[PDB]
């Protein structure tokens, strides 16, 4: 209505900046091609300043030099125009952090591009923070519950571990973290803030249809309310994709910094290597392996050590990143990812030939593993998922021994059959997260042998049919699992004849 | 009297500083600006003419103006040493970051110092028992010398570092030091929660050890010289000490990296691959440090990284030259579960010697490698017609070196928590002749499964009972 | 709630060429000359701030 | 201590010859001779700036610096063997710069800190001394030192004005403000 | 078109007074620019190509490329202690080694100097280090063997006084 | 390229007459397809039938952009819709042509598969329809786009592509999506460059594309119209 003219006119109020208005900055633009720009002047200028330029596209300073400036740009340059008057803002790049973001869709500069009117930001934060030191850590001892069944079953995640997804193009990738947001929603919609757990997804270079179809599936499913979607897409600058993640991980220490736990998925980090190298080679520099700049690695790195848990001098805040790797062919052996290998605390690998089975998730767990996961998982996963990473590599060692069709003993037979109920078991349909309480007695289940003498086929019904018998009548033991995340002797026993009277049929 | 200079050009952390007073600081001087975030340390890199310099950042260089007044402290960074630094984690610049005061010492002494010259060499056999298998049996370990764990991409080089201070230096009786340059900060925390908790760092008693510090988060310049500030507390303790000092590098390939990524902003000329010219003559300057003298002994032990599984990429291939013992780490072999994933050929050693190790020893090394070289061989015609189309001689030499491989792998008391399986710190003699039994075929009864992840021969005795017992 | 957010976007828009023909309203005019003043007298201010 | 400094590219000729000038003044009478020589330059625009080329000779190159100083007085003191030593150097051509570089080095030693009011139309001259000499009373200017002041014509702008000195600069003109109007029109 | 190499605001200072300083410079030499070992030093005209050079440091040095404006210089010592303007000696010497009977056990460096510690070194005279090889007619067709020692070296890879083989 | 808030935030399917593209790899209403398979084949016999399908179905119209198009196959395509009917040199032409044909320079190949989107982009945004734009070939652009860059001195990146190759293609896809206006509906053919699927020319291009379809010779062997193979033609809305 007139309302939003009623704002606009207090920002044309605001617009007093022109009674206050003696800019020490503004200079001439001297040549401007291939995404930079030389200018001349701005003698007051620091170092990775935030400028704007006269056709109100911002960019950085990012290398000084006795006679002019280096200007990277952040949109196309065919705005920019040459010898124009180039004013600088007063500040490294910053962008707004805050609690009002969540359910908003903004670009690299927290500019919202959803259309829902200005941010209600709580403050400015810069976006090459130092990582803090090694003293205000603590090691993991939170559980991430993702909701999927084999990555909460083998792979835990503590809150702050930097666990890598790596994987191949179109291989249920994206799907992963999704659903982890999605499973967040159980303690979202709680009170305990501890408990509650913010999720941040920062798509990259992608398509603008696709991050629209996402953030429509996140308003289905309504995990709005605690997401923030940070947009970078194809059409956009290069500069903008370099540039987003690092906002996306200042918010996430904004979170942090709070004593609050918060996600940040990063997706991808191969474009921004692309939009990285992009910048480096129209900067003359000269590239090293692959054609990517030495620096690749810090950039990745300096990236990603912003992530971590707080001690309980600082808030015990955490924040856990999920980066994702798109490499070629099942490459684990590229420039890139190896990089990031050396990073991360773990690798989540999906072969591409499981999903083109259709077992979705594709994992493989011979190749994903984390590295103190276990400190971090939930204790009564704990308990049930000993034997089970043993006996699925054991499956694997007899999975390519099996192809030859020879006759086995009844043990390495059984450990096939029961290794083949437990493949078939893990797959997981997309928006279908399940609770701890509802992961635990399809282990419990799948580590005693119960699924051997039921159908390889009717395993997947078996799991909808016996979670709907327990929520229908043992749901005192789901709240037992609940409560305790921890299994006794007790709670063991009664588990297993309530697994054993469902077993009979 | 200050020398100022101004701020004339900023590329990264690369900055130049011009002067108008003519007594230019020379090379390797330290340098400071005051930001409102304190003080900035940067290095005298090149003299460019007119007055002006082209320095190295050891900080983030961010929101810095052009004609910024510079400082001038005259020398190199000076670091504290001493009994003082012993617990301590110190910054590249030396300060303390565990923020349990200033460390107070005696002695600051610069980074920059020339390397021992050729009459202060000294030579030494003095093999240190690891008790680990591999490198107790094919590379063994000089005391005083220097040790390579050449790795790719996350495949146990940190969790080999920390098993092999676990085991060693706690009866060490000298000194050591851990460096970590480049690496997770997660890592250094968790390294200081063991130090604490196994007592080697004493935090109100008397520790042996000291931390230098500075991680993948810190800019290349840092990076650049974290080494040479672990180095430098390093050689001090040899020198004015005269003890025995376990240097932990982690990782040295980080260090070859900070000095590839400026170089191209430091004017140079791209060199091979995408490195710096000055690869080899950086790389002798901190390995030639890296010695043991007259005066005291070094043993040193240092991770590298390797790029992509290239060992043909320059830098690991300059760091074979600056070792004595090489371990090299190969993803194929981990993917096995093979822990540690020792490659068994291309560990070497200037040890191993018959005359060293003793005759036995060496022998049964050699045969070790000859079964183990077969099998490599043999492969490809195992992955196209299999163990059928085998001689009986060269069918009985796969089935021996392939329980060979599985005997290899090892229980780690620090990678107890990937397995819920106790450590195993198996001594050499045992080791010698577990090996000399299997090769010798004594327990060509007992399948392969049993030599997997074992101690000793007893062990693998003992595993075969279970799977006697158990799959009957 | 759907089309009350929608009837607030096509207000939006419609205030949008509504505001192209501001614009167009504002071209025509000695405002063109009379607003040299304004930043004469505003130049002042400003200048003499300091 | 030097002046202003001219950054660099092909000032540094400038730069040098003002400070190695200067410390002896007579930067008064050498850019008196520099005025007179690019005077000259231009009393002869023929072959005075068409035979800057590259592609002539050492030696005549040499001659022409010699036809300078065949010019009467026209060269005096350091600026000869500037000239001597840019014939060498064959930076000839880029003369032009250097001059109007002196110029502003010097100029800033008295300190015209040369100014702009830019507009889309040429202004009466009440606006222009009132404006004048409130720049000119303005802490911009700490007095002692002059104050220029150009009015140019940009249609590029819509009108309005805008002040311009000390890469510091004023805009309370049309454009600016239709942009801020659009701007912020522009949100939901 | 581009900034060229003797434009320094340095020595263009002195061009101007009329001094004519770079003409007295043909025994020595200014360090314009010290950096990676790599000493681009103006003057020295009347110094010859490969020839050893000193500075006022005490280091010495190998004069390379000769450009029209300055003399490239690499340093067979650290930068450590050598500074912009620093005054540089000219040897006068191609680099020479001391060459003897003297030499034998004893360890040097490149330049003849006794890193052993067993004393100074006793020379018989000293030589060029790019010495032309030999001719053609003064050669002889290898026919002395070179006693090895090793069984599959000598039976099948024989070598004789003369010939160079290379160990890959 | 339209808004992040103009994007219509469900694919649903663009129903278009073919029974086996319907059927296996269904189309995105203003998707992406990559058709494979060299000529021959019937691929112009294709590509005609989904324009005359399109046109009896969704009434939306076609714009074919030959970017490095053979002038005489230019020529004999043409000849041909002119006498399929699509063109109708009097009456009501289905289709719009743009042919930056391979003796053009870099500049002109760099920007012709602009040209023929700013054209659909038209009757998209004035006519409220879903226009079918049809491009042979992306790899061919992709080459003028790495040539443009090379001429102007960038220093070349990987594989001797272009470096702003992500950014050269997302102003290309980007522009290319479903409006609450209309749709645009791109299918354009993808050379696979010396059958290498890491190549970063098809590694991008593969970053786009949401559905593909494989003329196969084994199909068209059979004497089956179309030449689709059955079992590679995948979508990324086959669910
Ligand atoms: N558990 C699942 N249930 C149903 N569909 C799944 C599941 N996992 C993966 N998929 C399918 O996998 C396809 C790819 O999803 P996703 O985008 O996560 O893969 P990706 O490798 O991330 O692709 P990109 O990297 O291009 O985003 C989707 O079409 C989805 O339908
Ligand atoms: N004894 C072991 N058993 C199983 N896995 C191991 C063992 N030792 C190391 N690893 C694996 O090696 C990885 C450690 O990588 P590492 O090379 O130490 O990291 P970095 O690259 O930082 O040195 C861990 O993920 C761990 O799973």
């Amino acid at each position: 209505k007139a309302q939003p003219t009623e704002v606009s006119s207090i920002l044309e109020e605001r617009i007093g900046v022109s009674d206050e208005a003696n800019l020490n900055e503004t200079g001439r633009v001297l040549a401007v091609g291939d995404g930079i720009a030389r200018v001349f002047g701005l003698n007051n200028i620091q170092a990775e300043e935030l400028v704007e330029f006269s056709s109100g596209v911002k960019g950085m300073a990012l290398n000084l030099e006795p006679g002019q400036v280096g200007i990277v740009l952040f949109g196309s340059d065919r705005l920019v125009k040459e010898g124009e008057l180039v004013k600088r803002t007063g500040n490294i790049v910053d962008v707004p952090v805050g609690p009002g973001l969540l359910g908003r869709v903004v670009d690299a500069l927290g500019n919202p591009i959803d259309g829902k009117g200005p941010i209600d930001a709580a403050g400015r934060s810069r976006a090459q923070v130092k990582a803090p030191g090694i003293l205000p850590r603590r090691s993991v001892h939170e559980p991430v519950q993702t909701g999927l069944k084999a990555v909460d079953a083998l792979v835990p995640i503590g809150r702050g571990q930097r666990e890598l997804i790596i994987g191949d193009r179109q291989t249920g990738k994206t799907a992963v973290a999704l659903d982890t947001i999605l499973n967040q929603k159980r303690w979202n919609n709680g009170s305990d803030e501890s408990k509650k757990l913010y999720c941040v997804y920062v798509a990259v270079g992608q398509k603008r249809s696709t991050v629209a179809q996402l953030v429509q599936t996140l308003e289905q499913h309504d995990a709005m309310k605690y997401s923030i979607i940070v947009a970078a897409t194809a059409s956009e600058a290069a500069p903008l994709q370099y540039l987003a993640p690092f906002t996306a991980a200042s918010i996430g220490e904004w979170f942090r910094d709070n004593g609050k736990h918060a996600l940040i998925v990063y997706d991808d980090l191969s474009k921004q290597a692309v939009a990285y190298r992009q910048l480096s080679l129209l900067l003359r520099r000269p590239p090293g392996r692959e054609a990517y700049p030495g620096d690749v690695f810090y950039l990745h790195s300096r990236l990603l050590e912003r992530a971590a848990k707080l001690s309980e001098k600082e808030g015990s805040g955490s924040l856990t990143a999920l980066p994702v790797i798109e490499t070629q062919g099942g490459d684990v052996s590229a420039y890139i990812p190896t990089n990031v290998i050396s990073i991360t605390d773990g690798q989540i690998f999906l072969e591409a030939e499981l999903f083109y089975k259709g077992i979705r998730p594709a994992i493989n767990v011979g190749l994903s593993v984390s590295r103190v996961g276990s400190a971090a998982q939930v204790k009564a996963l704990k308990q049930v998922a000993g034997s089970l990473k043993l006996f699925l590599a054991q499956y694997r060692e007899v999975a390519a021994f099996a192809q030859f069709g020879s006759d086995l003993d009844a043990s390495t037979k059984q450990t096939l059959v029961r290794g083949e109920r437990l493949t078939q078991l893990l797959k997981q349909n997309q928006y279908s997260p399940l609770a701890t309480e509802e992961q635990v007695p399809l282990i419990y289940a799948g580590v005693n042998g119960h699924l051997d003498g039921i159908e390889l086929s009717r395993i997947g019904e078996f799991e909808s049919s016996f979670l709907s018998y327990l929520k229908s009548n043992h749901n005192e033991l789901l709240t037992e699992i609940r409560e305790k995340g921890e299994l006794s002797k007790e709670l063991l026993a009664s588990l297993k004849s309530a697994t054993e009277s469902f077993v009979a049929t | 009297t200050p020398i100022t200079g101004k701020v004339t050009a900023v590329i990264g952390a690369i900055v130049d500083v011009h002067f108008e007073q003519s007594e230019l600081p020379a090379i390797l001087n330290a340098l400071e600006i005051k930001t409102p975030q304190g003080k900035l340390v940067l290095e005298v890199a090149q003299h460019l003419g007119e007055n002006t310099v082209r320095t190295i950042a050891m900080d983030g260089t961010e929101g810095l103006v052009r004609g910024e007044k510079v400082l001038d402290t005259g020398g190199p960074i000076s670091v504290p040493v001493g009994r003082e630094t012993l617990g301590r984690i110190i910054n590249v610049i030396g300060e303390p970051i565990d923020e349990r005061g200033p460390i107070k010492s005696k002695l600051r002494k610069p980074i920059h110092a020339d390397p021992p010259s050729f009459a202060e060499q000294s030579t030494s056999a003095e093999i240190l028992e690891t008790g680990i298998k591999v490198v107790d049996l094919l590379a063994p370990y000089a005391r005083g010398g220097k040790i390579g764990l050449f790795g790719g991409a996350g495949v146990g080089k940190t969790v080999f570092i920390q098993e092999l201070i676990n085991n060693i230096a706690k009866a060490h009786g000298g000194f050591s030091v851990f460096t970590g340059v480049g690496e997770r900060t997660r890592e250094g925390n968790d390294l200081y929660r063991e130090m604490k908790e196994t007592g080697v760092i004493n935090l109100e008693g008397e520790s042996k050890v000291a931390l230098v510090f500075g991680q993948m988060n810190e800019p290349p310049g840092a990076r650049a010289r974290v080494a040479l500030t672990g180095l430098t507390i390093a050689e001090y303790f040899r020198d004015e000490e005269g003890q025995d000092v376990l240097l932990f590098i982690d990782n040295i390939f980080r260090f070859t990296q900070a000095g590839s990524e400026v170089s191209a902003l430091l004017g140079r000329i791209p060199s091979a691959v995408g490195y710096q010219p000055t690869l080899a003559t950086d790389m002798g300057l901190l390995q030639e440090r890296i010695t043991t003298t007259k005066k005291g002994s070094v043993t040193s032990v240092q991770a590298v990284y390797v790029p992509a599984d290239d060992l043909t990429d320059p830098a690991p291939a300059t760091t074979f030259a600056h070792l004595d013992a090489t371990t090299v780490l190969s993803r194929g072999i981990s993917e096995l579960g093979i822990y540690p994933a020792v490659d068994p050929l291309d560990s070497k050693s200037r040890l191993l010697d018959a005359a060293v190790v003793g005759q036995e020893h060496y022998d049964v090394a050699s045969k070790v490698q000859e079964t183990l070289q077969t099998y490599k061989s043999l492969q490809d015609i195992i992955a196209i017609l299999g163990m059928d189309e085998l001689s009986e001689q060269d069918k009985l030499t796969v089935e021996r070196a392939r329980k060979i491989q599985r005997f290899l792998s090892q229980p780690f008391a620090v990678a107890e928590v990937f397995t819920g399986i106790p450590g195993k710190l198996v001594r050499l003699k045992d080791t010698v002749a577990s090996f000399k039994a299997v090769l010798e075929g004594k327990y060509d009864n007992i399948p392969e499964h049993a030599f997997y992840m074992v101690g000793g021969i007893e062990d693998v005795v003992a595993k075969a009972e279970k799977l006697a017992a158990e799959a009957n | 709630v759907r089309y009350e957010a929608s009837l607030r976007q096509l207000e939006q828009r419609q205030l949008a060429k509504s505001v192209i023909s501001r614009v167009q309203s504002e071209l025509g005019n000695p405002k063109f000359q009379e607003k040299v003043l304004q930043q004469s007298i505003s130049e002042i201010e400003q200048l003499l701030s300091k | 201590p030097p002046p202003v400094r001219l950054f660099g590219v092909e000032g540094t000729y400038a730069t040098a010859l003002y400070q190695a000038a200067a410390k002896n003044s007579s930067i008064d009478a050498a850019f008196q001779s520099l005025q007179k020589v690019e005077s000259t330059v231009k009393k002869n625009p023929k072959l005075g700036h068409l035979l800057l080329n590259p592609a002539l000779s050492l030696k005549d190159r040499n001659s022409v610096i010699d036809a300078i100083v065949e010019t009467h007085k026209n060269l005096d003191g350091y600026v000869v063997n500037l000239l001597k030593v840019l014939s060498e150097n064959n930076r000839l051509g880029c003369f032009e710069k250097i001059a109007s570089d002196f110029g502003v080095l010097n100029d800033a030693h008295n300190g015209l800190l040369k100014g702009t009011v830019t507009s889309a139309e040429p202004l009466d001259p009440k606006s222009f001394k009132r404006i004048e000499k409130a720049l000119s009373a303005s802490k911009l200017v700490g007095q002692g030192k002059s104050l220029k002041l150009e009015n140019v014509v940009k249609p590029e702008i819509k009108g309005g004005l805008i002040v311009e000195l000390g890469d510091k600069t004023v805009d309370l003109s049309i454009s600016t403000k239709i942009q801020k109007l659009n701007k912020v029109l522009e949100d939901s | 078109t581009k900034a060229q190499p003797t434009e320094v605001s340095s020595i263009l200072e002195e061009r101007i007074k009329g001094v004519s300083d770079e003409a007295n410079l043909n025994e020595t030499g200014r360090v314009l620019a010290v950096g990676d070992g790599i000493a681009r030093v103006f003057g020295l005209n009347n110094i010859q190509a490969e020839e050893l050079v000193e500075f006022s440091s005490g280091v010495k040095g190998m004069a390379l490329n000769l450009e029209p404006g300055q003399v490239g210089i690499v340093l067979f010592g650290s930068d450590r202690l050598v500074k912009e303007g620093e005054l540089v000696k000219r040897t006068g010497n191609i680099v020479d080694v001391p060459v003897g009977p003297g030499l034998l056990g004893r360890v040097v460096d490149a330049l003849g100097n006794p890193i052993d510690g067993k004393g100074p070194i006793d020379a018989a005279g000293r030589s060029r280090a790019q010495v032309k090889a030999p001719g053609i007619l003064p050669r002889r067709s290898v026919h002395e063997p070179v006693q090895t020692g090793l069984k599959a070296v000598d039976a099948l890879v024989p070598i004789g006084r003369g010939q160079r083989e290379l160990i890959i």
